[PDB]
């Protein structure tokens, strides 16, 4: 069976229960090249996750769904067995291996649950090719209606709020925010954009490359200086990696800081997210459920010396690399979905109407 | 979302005919009503006000929610079109020199459907909608109904300029009446 | 191919000896190429030092001049800064504000004018009403009219501009003057007290000066001959 | 039927019953116009109805009128959802409109028969302007033989507060008129601040008279309860982000003197509608459920 | 299944143990239950019969014609190809963890993955990260000057060049590469023309080529000195195995 990825480096006592791997250590070193566990739709996606080739939550979901479409296409039933249950029992190890490579997100959790429900809903009398074709069609329809149409509707909704001559603050590399801003600028809206980035990923530069390619005037700065720029900021717009039933927002590490300082500076806060990203689980802090990335990314070269070079040789020293955090609902003024413009407190209501 | 609710969807098939289908759900774009015909404003934007001279709307990228005789509170300030009598008289004619090229417009190939549309015995009900949109669909060069309306109004205005008809007298309140009046005046000119 | 020639060299008296022996050498590039083609005789290996945390450039043309001015205004060459006053002169005293709006003493901004960003104003300047100045540098003692639009331009000392002008990406030397209803296209140049007549729009590539032959056009009260 | 006749119908319906809410009169006008239209197409109904909606909104710039018009049009769509034929549709329109009108007529008494249980005996009541709903709930509380003190602000633009003071003295209730700038000075002596609502935004905030927001903020500072009463038809699919975001068609025509302010749901303890006592999230839930 | 191990031979079971056994064993070190070998016919199209005396897990052998290069051998064997291929050579003695090389073929979804070693005439140039090679040429086709396009320097302004590196003749290749090989008979050998063609074709939905650098072992080259060195190092190599 698949081995277990070795935890790298000591961890903070408060984060002892969470795993922490290293990008150098790849699990494929202990797996057959002609993948014998199952066909290698596992390994491509697992390597692109562990090595961080794909980062965006929507990108991760799309890649996972394409890989699982390949899984379904290559899958064949065993004799004297039922597809509707054997498929899920076989698919569970895929999820285990993918979690081993990198912990899953809420969007992928929802996708897995939806596909498991679809497989269960498949009858026991229909033929194999029909079942495979309808599963692929269901995956395609899910992708379409839950990403593309949702993004278009959210852009149409957000076009109302974006007024002329205002300043909009964004954070990180989020496809939804970039598309919203580009489409709004297309419709003749004239405004500025302020980009806030944070170490060590520094993925905010991504959206900057978009904004200049769209001709939008822009500004760029690191997270700590946000308190300096907020007084001239008129609106704050943030993408979200997930929404919880309590109205809190699970997102990149700096989101809660921006929300808190914006509230302290009396600035409205907008959170744009798709309905499929809504998650039923709840939490009150980033300690219970998070993901610790490779701490080696924290090392930086200032001058001619790297302070954290031999951090392993100091027993007392510890490094943490958080990737997610929770923003309390009371600091959020909007959730922009295809269903419309809702408050955070109405997040569970959507979960009720989309479930049936 | 009360503006986005539309009852009948004009599906487009590409001479350039449309088909209205039962689509009773909220649309992704604002939908305007003209002569009981529903036009999705995918390319344009909803506009308000009772301003005359419908060209005043799409000049700003807008289009009224409702206008025409089908609306008791039309927002284009209706007028009279005191030239439809000869159109009604000639409506009973068939497709059959200078006369043929006079009615070669609008499609460029001579036809007589407009006079049947502009006939006195024309009650603009549900069943009469389809061809009209198809008719409009033949006018413009686009794939959206609102863009076809705009291009048809441009053609009407520029020919009215060509024949000198004092466009302040031609506000575009009723498109088919404009078409009939212009065609009849061109026929009588030669 | 990612390097930029800062034109800075550390040299030994051997460089002077090689120059005084090799008569044909005229420029640094000639010396480098000659040494790198004459390898075996007088080997004299050349070494390189690459920096990535500090700024260095050499202006050689209007393109480089504009790029360097834009970088300097945007504090790319810190500690060197227009408000730093590294040369202890009274005139270049400046105050730094949001959006890199550098203001000297006695600027007297007019009502309705807007300084958008990356703008430096020399001392003694006068600005009209509803002006829109962006990414430009205005020398000391200038005078600007009302409703003037300046984008990426560079005005030296004593330049006078009439109201209603539109100026983009051009350069105006000292004591130049522009009349009303005049539009300057990008990359234009005005040199040494040339005054552009009213009601004219110069083409894209428009370099003018008092001296007839070198400048594409020479004039003092117009652009048509 | 012409727009003018609609205007005099609306004005007469207002004048005959001063106790009737503006939205109720607007809905009655819309129903009567639908009753005599002689249309044939549902789309023709929708165009004329919405045009009359903007006509009445021009006549009266209140948020309640626009909310009632939006509710009316959504009711039209709901009735036309499952009726392909038009005559059956129209008859169902008429009958459901009669039911809707009678229910909104009884809505005020329904709110009164539920809101009065929160009035502790001997407590102090604070109110902003002349709201008929708070007057009705105070009448209900008095009917239950309860004793309480009432403070009312003057509502500087138009002194409706004095009119409410007169209407309350008509019921033999201890009432005191206080300046609009003394709310904080009175906030210490209050026990619970009940106020009517001109309109209710998506998340539970209230569109109301211009002085409401400062009173809500002061009450939140003193941690006193803050109750708002409104009817079902005052719901609307608007969502300002702050006072500036409010549409200008509601602020004015009703240096600068806006007639309208917005209060965030975080400063509201509970809402009292004919559906019951609601948290601010319940309004958003109802609006979501109504529009599929 | 998506890798089909393919072994080229155009060899001789020289040494303490048969030469062809050394690479084939590596295949059974990591999966690879089945393997296709192509033998020579210029000497005799019967070396498969001699090789059938081994004791490998499972073997498939196919004869060839008298004159046929590696690309020609792939052209002959294409009807037995259904997915991506892993071309090896009989003369190759190494202890490389193969999982590295395929990782370049896996993670980046490259069109070609190769193994290249620090030897101890042909120029290669990789990018700064040392994974994606950008240029490669030989002194045979270069007179005096090495030419680099402007576009590649625009996209990659820092190229690291290697000269003395030795190929291991191990390549993970995609199926459409084999289809293109079908489309054109102008290709006769993989190393001689095919790889530089793809390298140049990377810059005209694009082509990705990656090479992994090793520092442990080479292949038993044609010269007898390489065979002697392989014999000397075989004891140390087989001590672990």
């Amino acid at each position: 069976q698949v081995p277990t990825r070795k935890d790298y480096g000591s961890k903070v006592s408060l984060f002892s229960h969470l795993p922490q791997y290293s990008r150098q250590n790849s699990l494929t070193q202990f797996m057959s090249i002609p993948s014998s566990v199952i066909h290698p739709a596992m390994v491509r996606l697992g390597l692109q996750y562990s090595q961080g080739l794909v980062s965006g939550s929507n990108a991760r979901c799309i890649a996972l769904l394409r890989a699982l479409q390949q899984v379904i296409q290559d899958y064949t039933t065993p004799p004297n067995e039922e597809l509707s249950r054997d498929l899920v029992n076989k698919l569970k190890p895929y999820m285990s291996f993918l979690t081993q490579c990198r912990p899953l997100s809420a969007s992928m959790h929802n996708a897995i649950k939806f596909l498991n429900k679809e497989i269960t809903s498949v009858g026991s009398s229909k033929r194999e090719e029909e079942a495979k074709s309808e599963l692929r069609a269901a995956i395609d329809r899910y992708v379409q209606e839950k990403i593309v149409l949702a993004a278009q509707a959210i852009s149409r909704f957000a076009y109302q709020k974006i007024s002329n001559g205002d300043v909009i603050l964004v954070y990180g590399c989020s496809s939804l925010v970039s598309r919203i801003l580009q489409e709004a600028w297309t419709e003749g809206r004239r405004f500025r954009v302020v980009v806030v980035d944070s170490r060590p990923w520094l993925e905010g530069r991504h959206t900057l490359r978009s904004l200049v390619h769209a001709g939008v005037p822009a500004s760029y700065l690191l997270i700590p200086a946000a308190s300096y720029v907020l007084p001239e900021v008129s609106k704050v717009l943030l993408g979200a990696h997930a929404l919880l039933a309590n109205g809190s927002v699970m997102s990149r590490v700096g989101t809660a800081q921006l929300a808190l300082v914006a509230r302290a500076h009396n600035v409205p806060v907008l959170v744009c997210c798709e309905t499929y990203k809504f998650c039923e689980r709840v939490q009150t802090d980033a300690f219970v459920s998070n993901e610790l990335d490779d701490p080696d990314d924290l090392q930086c070269k200032r001058g001619e010396h790297v302070a954290l070079a031999n951090w392993q040789n100091h027993a007392s020293l510890r490094l943490l690399n958080l990737v997610y955090d929770v923003t309390p609902p009371e600091l959020v003024d909007l959730v922009i979905t295809e269903l419309g413009m809702i408050p955070c407190s109405s997040v569970p209501v959507v979960l009720r109407v989309k479930s049936s | 979302m009360n503006s986005q609710y539309m009852f009948d969807y004009p599906a487009i098939n590409i001479l350039s005919s449309v088909s209205y289908v039962a689509y009773n759900k909220f649309h992704t774009h604002d939908v305007s009503t003209y002569e009981h015909c529903e036009i999705p404003l995918e390319k344009l934007r909803l506009g308000f006000g009772r301003r005359n001279s419908l060209a005043d709307f799409y000049s700003l990228g807008e289009l009224p929610a409702s206008w025409g005789p089908a609306c008791y509170f039309s927002s284009v300030k209706p007028m009279m079109y005191t030239f439809q009598g000869m159109a009604s008289d000639l409506s009973r004619f068939d497709l059959t020199p200078n006369v043929l090229k006079a009615l070669s417009w609008p499609l460029g190939i001579p036809d007589c459907e407009i006079f049947s549309i502009c006939s006195d015995r024309f009650v603009r009900g549900l069943q009469t909608r389809d061809q009209l949109m198809s008719y409009i669909l033949r006018m413009g060069d686009s794939h959206s109904l609102d863009e076809c309306i705009v291009q048809a109004h441009k053609k009407i205005l520029q020919e009215a300029r060509r024949l000198g008809l004092s466009d302040e007298h031609y506000n575009g309140y009723d498109l088919f009446r404009e078409i009939g009046s212009l065609v009849c005046l061109r026929l009588i000119n030669a | 191919y990612d390097l930029l020639d800062c034109h800075i060299s550390i040299c030994s008296p051997q460089v002077a000896q090689l120059f005084t022996d090799n008569f044909d050498y005229q420029t640094r590039d000639d010396f480098v190429r000659g040494l790198l083609v004459n390898e075996e005789i007088l080997g004299n290996q050349i070494h390189m030092h690459v920096t990535a945390k500090e700024y260095g450039a050499r202006v050689s043309n209007l393109h480089m001049y504009s790029a360097v001015c834009a970088d300097v205004i945007r504090r790319w060459v810190y500690p060197l800064t227009p408000e730093a006053n590294f040369t202890d002169s009274t005139t270049q005293s400046c105050t730094h504000s949001r959006h890199n709006i550098y203001r000297g003493p006695e600027v007297s901004l007019g009502h309705g004018s807007i300084l958008e960003e990356n703008v430096l104003l020399g001392s003694g300047t006068v600005i009209g009403s509803n002006c829109f100045i962006t990414n430009s540098v205005i020398g000391p003692g200038c005078h600007i009219g009302d409703n003037v639009v300046l984008d990426q331009t560079y005005l030296w000392q004593g330049v006078r501009v009439a109201a209603g002008a539109q100026i983009h990406q051009s350069l105006l030397c000292d004591n130049a003057e522009v009349k009303e209803r005049v539009t300057l296209k990008p990359r234009s140049v005005l040199t040494s007290q040339v005054v552009v007549g009213p009601n004219i729009t110069l083409p894209e590539g428009s370099v003018i000066s008092l001296h007839p032959p070198d400048a594409e056009e020479d004039e003092d009260d117009g652009e048509f001959s | 039927m012409d727009d003018k006749e609609l205007i005099e119908y609306f004005k007469s319906q207002m004048k005959e019953d001063p106790d009737m809410a503006s939205a109720v009169a607007a809905i009655r006008t819309l129903l009567e116009f639908l009753k005599r239209d002689k249309g044939e197409t549902i789309q023709g109904l929708r165009a004329n109805l919405t045009s009359a909606i903007e006509t009445l909104c021009g006549v009266d710039s209140s948020v309640a009128v626009s909310s009632g018009g939006e509710l009316f049009l959504r009711f039209i769509s709901l009735a036309s959802l499952e009726y392909s034929d038009y005559s059956k549709c129209k008859k169902i329109m008429i009958e459901r409109g009669e039911l809707f009108l009678r229910r909104i007529s009884l809505s005020r008494n329904k709110i009164a028969d539920l809101c009065h249980t929160f009035i502790k005996d001997g407590a102090t009541i604070l109110t902003h302007a002349y709201s008929r709903v708070v007057l009705r709930v105070l009448e209900a509380a008095v009917a239950a033989k309860k004793r309480f003190s009432v403070y009312v602000t003057e509502s500087q633009p138009d002194l409706s507060g004095k009119k409410m003071a007169k209407a309350l003295c008509h019921l033999n209730v201890p009432v005191t008129v206080v300046l609009d700038a003394a709310v904080g000075y009175i906030m210490e002596k209050a026990d619970l601040v009940i106020v009517g609502a001109e309109g209710v935004v998506e998340n539970g905030g209230i569109i109301n008279k211009i002085g409401t927001n400062q009173m809500a903020v002061c009450a939140k500072a003193q941690n006193k309860p803050f109750y708002v009463v409104a009817e079902s038809f005052k719901f609307v699919r608007l969502f300002p982000l702050n006072q500036q975001d409010v549409p200008d068609k509601f602020k004015y025509k009703a240096e600068e003197h806006p007639w309208v302010d917005y209060t965030a749901p975080s400063l509201i303890t509970l809402l009292f509608t004919d559906l019951g006592v609601l948290t601010p999230s319940a309004v958003s839930d109802e609006l979501i459920k109504l529009y599929l | 299944m998506e890798f089909q191990a393919v072994v080229m031979a155009v060899l001789l079971p020289v040494g303490n143990k048969p030469l062809i056994w050394y690479p084939l064993n590596l295949l059974e070190r990591v999966g690879f239950e089945e393997v296709i070998v192509v033998t020579t016919r210029d000497v005799q199209k019967a070396l498969c019969a001699e090789f059938k005396m081994k004791m490998k897990p499972d073997i498939v052998c196919i004869p060839d014609d008298a004159d046929m290069g590696t690309a020609d051998s792939l052209r002959y064997i294409y009807p037995k190809l259904k997915t991506d291929v892993l071309v090896l050579s009989c003369d190759l003695i190494t202890d490389v963890a193969l999982h590295e090389v395929v990782d370049l073929f896996r993670a980046y979804d490259a069109s070609l993955a190769m193994l290249m070693r620090k030897g101890q005439r042909d120029f290669i140039g990789v990018d700064s990260t040392g994974k994606r090679l950008l240029f490669m040429a030989n002194e045979a086709d270069l007179d005096e000057e090495l030419v680099i396009k402007g576009s590649i320097l625009q996209k990659h302004p820092r190229i690291r060049f290697h000269t003395g590196l030795v190929d291991a003749h191990l390549y993970c290749l995609k199926k459409y590469i084999v289809d293109f090989l079908m489309e054109n008979g102008s290709i006769t050998s993989i190393r001689s023309e095919l790889i530089p063609y793809l390298v140049r074709k990377q810059f005209s939905k694009s082509l990705d080529i990656y090479s992994f650098i090793k520092e442990a072992n080479t292949l038993n080259l044609a010269p007898y000195d390489a065979c002697w060195n392989a014999c000397r190092g075989d004891r140390w190599e087989d001590l672990s195995r």
